[PDB]
RNA sequence: ACGGAAGGGCACCACCAGGAGUGGAGCCUGCGGCGCGCGCUACACUGACGGAGCCAGCGAAACUCCGUCGUGCUGGGAACGAGGAAUUCCUAGUAAGCGCAAGUCAUCAGCUUGCGUUGAUUACGUCCCUGCCCUUUGUACACACCGCC
């Protein structure tokens, strides 16, 4: 599978998430344009690139 | 003379907290402009990086050699310059706590021979320090002045 | 004390804030006769800045920080007699 | 700043001696109702699990309290680091085989340290699963504190709670004197039309004061304001010896 | 003056009239807080009740449900 | 009458007093040379003060270091602190100040725990 | 003497402390 | 023989009944002696 | 052409310093054997979370690296490796034991497969650390999984924990010990052999994430 | 007086990521009336050994080096192989390992308290779950925003 790298730019606070899963608004690197919200598990700062296997599916809440 | 850092809310003019932490009197403060961290600095030879927002109140001390006056902070919020009493300037990164460099500035200020003296005109540590510092808005130049006329 | 400031604050108290007698009560000198010699030679700071006039009244919030300067003969011989002369910070 | 702490504690000793001559007391009158006090609870050294859950019960008992870990914390720099944190009270717990025995209260900004033996404890962690504590800032009730030492211990013992609770504020904490043995329970209630029904929860014990020193915890040169006299030939004849 | 000159480091020096020390030349009560120049208060007659919202509600124009609602609301307003 | 200078360094409870004076190279810990430091695996932790700057800044001096107290690794941290700040004090007051703050910049660029210690104890959360 | 040690005041100096 | 001090006061159902009716009479009076906002 | 001379006398101190030490004074090698130059992280997204830009002499730089949130991502990767390896019931605070077994470990991965041992451990970390993961979503009591991603700090932390606990499980009580079994497990995870416990656990975690994504 | 709804904060009696115990076996102060459980101890190559080295602090072990076995009720120590259901505690010189002193009118010798030695992993955010608390007149005096629980 083609894995892709993508840089976070904003950690969305105040969303109703599962404890231990923080939503984030990541954006790709092959083009610097199209953004996608994902949900990451570990501690995440701003602008540290993370890896994505799925390329198109948007994230949601975790109840 | 109460060794603390008070904070007030400017929306409702009350005392928010008596944000303590030092061991002696503080002398110079600054908030940041990018993360809005506090960078206090006190005569226990210690500067003190505070993060007071968001459930944490994170403290981080940095320990300088001599006594400390005269803090200023770079306008990009990445480092903080502090004077000392031992005629020096230091700069500290604040997402880290390591130094970057110390400008030695105790050989290039000429205090004046007082008319009330026995000593000489150069060796007497009268104002061989910098009572006030500021950065420049590009980020490189630092201007500094003390109780002497330099 | 509110109304009995009529009787106690006299010469013997308003001169007790002087830097020689505060020096002698801090045991930084043998007596006033050479405490005035030290603080006239300009060895003694209070706070960050050096103070030379021997009529200075050290306040309440500055009595804790009336100490000798770095790079002075008396600080050097004090640390020499105690044999703790950490010569990195000038003395 | 050792000369500053020495000068302020010498001024404190003078203020206490002058107040004892011309008899809320002297140590607490600056902060009787203004500052809400903060309480640091520690155990002795390498505590047992039962002692640690007792310290958790004490932290849950009176609020604005943190349960600070105690392993290889040296006592003098512990208390001066607590001073530079600028909180108000320290509470140390000493155990014996899981049964706690000493509760040392130290109002550490140059204040008094009382010490209490702590006889018959009952821990809700090893009896009752009924839920959380109420954790409201409580009311306090005290039974026959009439001696001067009783007023002193009720002052330094109720000046560690949250100041000025409300009417609805539920839980009450009792300190009853039954012959120099301060029995402690704490309850929640409701108002029935017949009356009131209480609900026992949290710890219960009884503590006997045995030292009350004017200095801080670390010094051991502190001048004793009061300690009990176990070996006089009239020990069991009066109270607050 | 004599006390802080004794107890300070640096020295301390000390018909129709006018004044050289003023807040501003230009503003001169044309810069006032609008809340201080007016705030919406209570009513002026017993036929209506106005709120701090900025609306006005009359007891002869209200239905009974909104009248009970407003009575309960100002009951809580008086209660706290 | 030789130009001597004396510095102190200390981690947790160990203490290291260092006498730097104008010599010919030798570096001693309790008389024994610097090649033989006891725990044998932090010998480079005690070497790197005299390895960041080059041995030519140690050709003219000689260092005798007494060390008491503390455990093994606290002792070797105390020796590296005493060596580093003794070298920068000797270069502060007996050779050029440009060499002094060049050494100080090199040490504080490697890590400033080589010069001063975080000697302020804990946070009451 | 323990109390004076705990208040040592580390900046005392006399003429007799030269040797 | 004779003994030094009174022993530990053992907690009996009678003494917890006296403590409970003490505190319930006290809060029926609502005479709890807390601090005040002053 | 160009020339700069600074020292002129042959500097030899009065105490004889070993020749390997005064060779190491030119460039700091790890354990006086391994250069931190020419070590690059062949993967992206784990640079500035591993840290191989500071040549240290031994993995015992005891500075304060844990009193902030993210400032345990700057002490070097082998110091985090030996500190994560030091912990069990039989050993806490046995850090000189942990340093000597990491010394034997990287020495024998040199004597087997000489790339250079810090290069081997760094791309071992990158191949080990998982990339997608599952969490327990609530659902009122249903044991339904859900697929999330992992930040690079979580990838590096779980990578060093998986390598260490894999060497623990591989020399609990059998023939070898922790040094050579960390060597063999780490070279398997560096090559990508899918025979090591680390890549077994990474493939299992990514397989269950792929399954109930 | 009684509910409800909305907003907001906090917490290892919460979520999260882990770590260490209890519970398995023997000795045990106590609490019950044999059970509970607090410490202490054994069970693991992190091993056993055999030489050699070396550092504390109140008032010398762990450790390091050099040699010998050996994956076996083993040499560990007849029994004994790291302990289920569950449960408890814990965020930095902390958990934990290690010894050394003392015995300070209450408790403690089975132990208690100090003292140092070595010293980490993982969160440091979130109110989604468990709960706890607060507010629902903004008065607080600018600018801005909200604007009937």
């Amino acid at each position: 599978t083609p894995v892709t790298l993508a840089k976070v730019i904003k950690v969305l606070g105040r969303t109703g998430s599962r404890g231990g899963v923080t939503q984030v608004r990541v954006e790709f690197l092959e083009d610097t344009s199209r953004t996608i919200v994902r949900n990451v598990k570990g501690p995440v700062r701003e602008n540290d690139i993370l890896v994505l296997m799925e390329s198109e599916r948007e994230a949601r809440r975790l109840r | 003379d109460n060794f603390d850092i008070h904070v007030w809310s400017v929306q409702t003019g009350q005392l928010l907290d008596a944000l303590s932490g030092h061991e002696g009197p503080v002398s110079c403060l600054s908030f940041s402009q990018e993360n809005s961290v506090l960078a206090s600095a006190s005569w226990d030879k210690t500067i003190r990086i505070w993060s007071i927002f968001g459930r944490s109140q994170q403290v981080e001390p940095i320990e300088v050699y001599s006594d400390v006056l005269a803090l200023s902070m770079r306008p990009d919020g990445k480092e903080v310059a502090v004077s000392t009493l031992k005629g020096q300037i230091s700069i500290f990164n604040i997402e880290d706590a390591k130094q970057v460099g110390n400008i030695d500035c105790r050989k290039d200020i000429i205090s004046g021979r007082f008319n009330q003296d026995r000593f000489t005109a150069k060796n007497s540590e009268r104002s061989k320090f910098f009572t006030t510092i500021h950065y420049s808005f590009d980020g490189m130049a630092i201007v500094a002045g003390g109780n002497n006329n330099s | 004390k509110i109304s009995d400031l009529e009787n106690k604050v006299t010469v013997s108290a308003i001169c007790r804030r002087r830097l020689p007698v505060i020096m002698h009560r801090l045991k930084m000198a043998e007596t006033i006769q050479d405490a005035v010699k030290f603080i006239e030679q300009g060895h003694v700071r209070v706070g960050p800045n050096l103070i030379n006039d021997p009529a200075y009244l050290v306040t309440r919030n500055m009595e804790d920080y009336v100490t000798w300067v770095d790079n002075s003969k008396i600080k050097k011989t004090l640390l020499r007699y105690r044999n703790q002369i950490d010569d990195f910070d000038f003395s | 700043m050792l000369r500053r702490q020495a000068r302020e504690r010498r001024e404190y000793l003078y203020r206490k001696a002058q107040e004892l001559q011309d008899s809320v007391d002297d140590e607490y009158a600056a902060t009787s109702g203004i500052m809400d006090p903060r309480i640091i609870v520690t155990t002795s050294r390498d505590p047992s699990t039962r002692l640690s859950q007792f310290a958790k019960e004490i932290k849950l008992l009176f609020p604005n309290a943190v349960r600070l870990n105690r392993g290889n914390y040296v006592m003098p720099n512990l208390v001066d680091a607590c001073k530079k944190s600028g909180t108000t009270d320290l509470v140390v717990l000493h155990e014996h085989r899981g049964v706690p025995t000493s509760l040392t209260i130290s109002h550490f900004p140059h204040g008094p340290t009382a010490q209490f033996s702590l006889h018959n404890v009952v821990m809700r962690h090893d009896i009752i699963n009924a839920g959380n504590q109420s954790e409201v800032n409580p009311h306090l009730i005290f039974d026959n504190f009439t001696t001067a030492l009783g007023k002193r211990v009720v002052c330094i013992l109720k000046h560690l709670f949250n100041a000025g609770p409300k009417k609805d504020s539920e839980r009450v904490i009792t300190f009853a004197n039954r012959g120099d043995f301060i029995s402690v329970r704490q309850h929640v209630y409701v108002r029935t039309r017949e009356g009131v029904e209480i609900a026992e929860v949290g710890p219960r014990f009884e503590m006997r004061l045995f030292e009350l020193r004017l200095g801080t915890l670390e010094n051991k040169d502190a001048d004793v304001e009061w300690q009990l006299r176990r070996f006089i030939r009239t020990a069991n004849k009066k109270d607050y010896l | 003056y004599k006390l802080d000159v004794l107890s300070s480091v640096h020295f301390v020096p000390k018909t129709i009239s006018m004044e050289d020390a003023q807040p501003l030349y230009m503003s001169n009560a044309s810069s006032l807080a609008p809340q201080e120049i007016y705030n919406v208060g209570k009513a002026e007659k017993d036929g209506e009740i106005r709120l701090k919202n900025g609306v006005a509600m009359s007891k002869e124009e209200l239905t009974r449900e909104d009248k009970n609602r407003l009575r309960r609301a100002l009951k809580r307003k008086r209660s706290k | 009458a030789v130009p001597s200078v004396q510095t102190f360094g200390k981690k947790k409870s160990a203490t290291a007093v260092a006498h730097v004076k104008a010599g010919k190279g030798l570096i001693k810990v309790n008389g024994s040379p610097i090649t033989l430091v006891e725990p044998e695996i932090l010998r480079f932790k005690v070497y790197e003060p005299l390895l960041l700057v080059g041995l030519d800044k140690f050709s003219n001096i000689d260092i005798r270091v007494r060390v008491t107290g503390g455990g093994h690794v606290s002792q070797v941290y105390a020796i590296r602190q005493a060596i580093a700040k003794g070298l920068v004090a000797y270069h502060q007051k007996y050779v050029d100040e440009q060499s002094k703050n060049e050494l100080k910049k090199a040490f504080t660029s490697y890590d400033r725990t080589l010069l001063i210690a975080d000697s302020r104890r804990p946070e009451p959360k | 003497l323990r109390e004076k040690a705990k208040e040592r005041n580390p900046d005392e100096y006399y003429h007799a402390m030269h040797s | 023989f004779d003994r030094t001090a009174k022993p530990v006061p053992v907690i009996t159902s009678e003494v917890t009944e006296s403590l409970e009716d003490m505190i319930r009479r006290r809060i029926q009076d609502s005479n709890f002696d807390d601090l005040q906002r002053r | 052409d160009f020339e700069v001379v600074e020292e002129f006398t042959p500097v030899v101190l009065a105490t004889p310093i070993p020749e390997e030490v005064q060779q190491a004074q030119t460039e700091i090698k790890l354990f006086n054997k391994w250069s931190f130059e020419e070590v690059e992280v062949k993967d992206a997204s784990l640079v500035d979370y591993v840290q191989v830009r500071q040549p240290i002499f031994v993995a015992h730089t005891a500075g304060r690296y844990a009193n902030k949130r993210f400032r345990k991502a700057q002490c070097p990767i082998i110091e985090r490796l030996t500190n994560s390896l030091m912990m069990n019931g039989r050993n806490n605070g046995k850090k000189l034991k942990a340093v000597r077994i990491i010394k034997h470990t990287l020495d024998i991965i040199n004597v087997l497969t000489d790339q250079n041992p810090i290069q081997v451990v760094v791309d071992a970390i990158t191949n080990t650390g998982p990339r997608e993961d599952t969490t327990r979503v609530g659902g009122g009591g249903a044991a339904r999984r859900q697929a999330v991603d992992v930040s690079p700090l979580r990838r590096v932390n779980q990578a060093i924990a998986l390598l260490t606990i894999g060497a623990r499980e591989a020399a609990f009580r059998n023939i070898k010990t922790i040094a050579e079994t960390l060597a063999e497990e780490l070279i398997n995870a560096a090559k990508g052999s899918s025979t090591s416990y680390a890549i077994k656990k990474k493939d299992e975690l990514e397989r269950v994430a792929k399954s109930n994504r």
